[PDB]
DNA sequence: ATCAATATCCACCTGCAGATTCTACCAAAAGTGTATTTGGAAACTGCTCCATCAAAAGGCATGTTCAGCTGAATTCAGCTGAACATGCCTTTTGATGGAGCAGTTTCCAAATACACTTTTGGTAGAATCTGCAGGTGGATATTGAT
DNA sequence: ATCAATATCCACCTGCAGATTCTACCAAAAGTGTATTTGGAAACTGCTCCATCAAAAGGCATGTTCAGCTGAATTCAGCTGAACATGCCTTTTGATGGAGCAGTTTCCAAATACACTTTTGGTAGAATCTGCAGGTGGATATTGAT
């Protein structure tokens, strides 16, 4: 090549930008939209199956569980849990923040009447 | 050896039978079946609990049609219960019908 | 006098008679065993059946909606959490009750949202 | 040697990000880095009270296996109805 | 000649009694009373439906001291119930021994 | 023979024979055996005890003999297990304990 | 000042001493308001109830029992006028 | 002239109210309101004199409490002033609204 | 800092209002003494269902880096509630018929209890559907840099 | 306001899990038909416990003035979110031994079911008293001003 047209033009293509980045917080909302539509557990059962014997083994040692009582236990876990969230939510946005504190979970529960 | 059954009750024949009224082309898992028959037992219980105190509360022994109309209208919010209602006292006159 | 025990006429349901799809016979006999008064008359199980199958009838309805809402055909529990949730007299009968794997009902708070 | 394995701090299953996703479906956007420590606490507690009626209810059948049944039962006792375990 | 009963059962003079044995020289208000009594039967109607269900739980006919033992652990507060299960089986124990 | 009520045999003040009569009438069970009533009868008694010996103790706080309903309320919500056991029950003319939130009280 | 209504009658002082009592220190102009429909919505409640009890029990008249047993069902529970 | 700080005069007034037990609405005005809500349920109605008191009563006891849990509100907001929100958070998380 | 105004204590003091002890009257409990019954425990045992092992693979958890933007701190004004001084309109406080809440007696519709006859819902085992969950791929939004 | 970069649809596809489908078996239901028991509607009637009036009483509505508190506006340190790399540990498919529920028969301890006797807690005046709430006096401790 000797021709015309070509000449060392590395910096043709500047169009071409570097990274990719989501702005703090829209990832959050995708996560909350996404876990709103399912219905599927959070916790992860043998972690969770586990935390149960513990606990139960300290009130009463040699027992047994129906794979079953473990599962309502679950279910009865997170529905609560997930409860406990949208009333600390609500605390934070009273304070006219967006970061829920345990300052708001404690709050939620003095009213609700589980420490008050 | 010997011939060793079990059995229990449940409400799904019937839930499925109305089923069936309400959307005729429409099923329903056995979770979801599962929760109906919760549901039913539940409000019976409460239901029949609120029968149980109203007697009481009269010195009644028993509990007729009566009891179980103000235990509904107790239990029951606004429009549900008015409904309700209505279907109990259809039933309860259409049953006496029956000479 | 056991000359009746035979032919001709025979038997009716209870629910048959009361209109019922619901299981008077058997909602009769469950009133007696959980000793709520001492006698329970006729009427009181062709009432309380009538209402609890009146409510079921209520909520599938309410669910198998949701169901066509979603493109599904079979109900699912999801399908009887939003029936519920989305229902203000529903919702507030089974306030203190936990549907298992219906989840919760989409909604954020609007100073959530972005700019 | 029988068995048994000593089973002790499982608390920390409740993972940092399965804490998030509870959250998230509670409809919390944002989180302070003491929400976990808490969380775990206030679960332990609502744990321990469920599992004690309930084990309360077995050893009154005279049994050794928590049922469904148990737990159902413990959590009306608390007011917080379970529907689709056998009610 | 008259002619006209009513009548009206009450905890009053059993309460009176044990406070007569706690604080034998405090005396108690009408009122005071009033709020006694319903307490006692709300304990009361709180301990035998716990009870009533344990008995339907495990399908038994029969409210024993032993269900009263459980809807006690179940209804009261750690040490509170501590002391009333020793407090019961004290009562049951010497009813037995001597007659 | 000599009569002598089953609360003399049992050991206390409340009436054995009434719980009973009340188990029974009250749609519990179908029976309820000899010593439910006993049994309960002790549980009801003790914590009638509990409370009158706590308020009790107000009225002589208070330079008081006789005991009135502010004072069966201080005695309970002043103690944590009989405040829980009657967290949702309230007691007529027992108004509420002296509080005021810290954040509240004067600046110097 | 004659023409009244009745949840009106719900007086401003006397809404500030059950604050009071509550332990609020300074209360915004528009609680009063606010607070008259609360206890409405409180009194229709409990009387739909105990009205509900009064009528099965073919009363014309309003009992303390109708009211505690009202009571009760709200969890609500009361002592002092019955058992 | 003499004159009290504002938030003084509230101060000891919560003292005092916090000491005693009297009711606090007027009885007539309360007795009115009872009536005149039950009349929509039932026409024609007589109240026991025991049933009003008890109602008042139950109304107060509540109404005082919810105002305890309204004041944790405001000052959870860096509050000092309670507000209609501070009501109706509380009635939300307690279950009556939400 | 020094009063000067109020509020808040403590010690008495005394009347009335609502606890007391007093007596006598039953019906209703509750105790006792037989008789008939039965719930549910013990003693097997058949047969779900739980605990436990194994072993391969993929989906998550952990830990770290980087900086957008959030909470927290500071400041400052307007303006919302608090304190205040009393007349006035309504809420207390009693008396006075009478409406109902209740004791009481009666009488039949309705509930039981008992014993056959009979219809029906639960289930164990196999056979055949069939919504639909994941897997794609590619058309359609939604962000975020610039 | 474009374009690029990802996420989000959304209908098409079909392989498997799990509904839906009979075959039959059977036991507990549920129903049908005399006989016996009784709970409560129903009519009355007395006796409280209400709703109504009047006079007699004590809090509330008002309008002024200013302290103080709530928000608004500004700033900035760093927490917390987004993304990325790596390696574990949960999740899954299977299979086994055996604890331990859950049937079944079988009795006796305990419980119901009358009947008879004794006692006792509730009630209705009737008289007796007593704890203590308002009242006083006067000391002293807060509170707010200068
Ligand atoms: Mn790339
Ligand atoms: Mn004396
Ligand atoms: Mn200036
Ligand atoms: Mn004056
Ligand atoms: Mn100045
Ligand atoms: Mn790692």
């Amino acid at each position: 090549l000797a021709t015309k047209a070509a000449r060392k033009s590395a910096p043709a293509t500047g169009g071409v930008k570097k990274p990719h980045r989501y702005r703090p917080g829209t990832v959050a909302l995708r996560e909350i939209r996404r876990y709103q539509k399912s219905t599927e557990l959070l916790i992860r059962k043998l972690p969770f199956q586990r935390l149960v014997r513990e606990i139960a083994q300290d009130f009463k040692t040699d027992l047994r569980f129906q794979s079953s009582a473990v599962m309502a236990l679950q279910e009865a876990s997170e529905a609560y849990l997930v409860a406990l969230f949208e009333d600390t939510n609500l605390c934070a946005i009273h304070a006219k923040r967006v970061t829920i504190m345990p300052k708001d979970i404690q709050l939620a529960r003095r009213i609700r009447g589980e420490r008050a | 050896k010997k011939r060793r059954k079990t059995r229990k009750e449940s409400y799904a024949i019937y839930v499925y039978k109305v089923l069936k009224q309400v959307h005729p082309d429409t099923g329903i898992s056995s979770k979801a079946m599962s929760i109906m028959n919760s549901f039913v037992n539940d409000v019976f219980e409460r239901i029949a609990g609120e029968a149980s105190r109203l007697a009481h509360y009269n010195k009644r022994s028993t509990i007729t049609s009566r009891e179980i109309q103000t235990a509904v209208r107790l239990l029951l919010p606004g429009e549900l219960a008015k409904h309700a209602v209505s279907e109990g006292t259809k039933a309860v006159t259409k049953y006496t019908s029956a000479k | 006098g056991k000359q009746g025990g035979k032919t001709r006429a025979k038997a009716k349901t209870r629910s048959s008679r009361a209109g019922l799809q619901f299981p008077v016979g058997r909602v009769h006999r469950l009133l007696r065993k959980g000793n709520y008064a001492e006698r329970v008359g006729a009427g009181a199980p062709v009432y309380l059946a009538a209402v609890l199958e009146y409510l079921t009838a209520e909520i599938l309805e309410l669910a198998g909606n949701a169901a066509r809402d979603n493109k599904k055909t079979r109900i699912i529990p999801r399908h009887l959490q939003l029936a519920v949730r989305n229902d203000e007299e529903l919702n507030k009968l089974l306030g203190r009750v936990t549907i298992a794997q219906g989840g919760v009902l989409p909604n954020i708070q609007s100073v959530l949202l972005p700019k | 040697k029988r068995h048994r394995k000593v089973l002790r701090d499982n608390i920390q299953g409740i993972t940092k990000p399965a804490i998030r996703r509870l959250a998230r479906r509670g409809g919390v956007k944002r989180i302070s880095g003491l929400i976990y420590e808490e969380t775990r606490g206030v679960l332990k507690v609502f744990l321990e009270n469920v599992i004690r009626d309930a084990v309360t209810y077995t050893e009154h059948a005279k049994r050794k296996t928590v049922t469904a049944m148990d737990v159902v039962y413990a959590l009306k006792r608390q007011g917080r109805t379970l529907y689709g375990f056998g009610g």
